């Protein structure tokens, strides 16, 4: 049977919750944005770590909001933070943004299926 | 933009 990749299906571009059990280590994710109030989205997920082992983020992600607390208009600083002092049970909100993602990344561009493709 | 760190 031919088979059925799945690279060429559509990004999903709504809203998700993402719940991580990490106890006392990191979530193993990184953060880029939070100056001029561009938003908190996710530029790289640790193989292995927290993060990873959910399934359910990936770069690209806007963190919406941490545990409830609202963190679309976040400083840098104060989101990290925020993340970090999360608590073992971490509640995300995330969205995936990768137009709005890849102006922050070197010669980065969007394709048809909402995938971010670097040069 | 710039900043970025790790959680």
């Amino acid at each position: 049977g031919s088979p059925e990749f799945l690279g060429e299906e559509d990004i999903p571009r709504e809203p998700r919750r993402i719940v991580i059990h990490r106890g006392s280590t990191g979530l193993g994710f990184n953060i880029v944005g939070g100056e001029d109030g561009e938003g908190i989205f996710i530029s790289f997920i640790l193989a292995g770590g927290p993060a990873d082992l959910s399934g359910e983020l990936r770069k690209g992600d806007q963190i919406l909001s941490v545990n409830g607390v609202d963190l679309r208009n976040a400083s840098h600083e104060q989101a990290a933070i925020a993340l970090k002092n999360a608590g073992q049970t971490v509640t995300i909100i995330a969205q995936y943004k990768p137009e709005e993602y890849s102006r922050f990344e070197a010669n980065s561009r969007v394709d048809s299926s909402g995938r971010i493709v670097t040069d | 933009n710039y900043k970025q760190t790790s959680v």
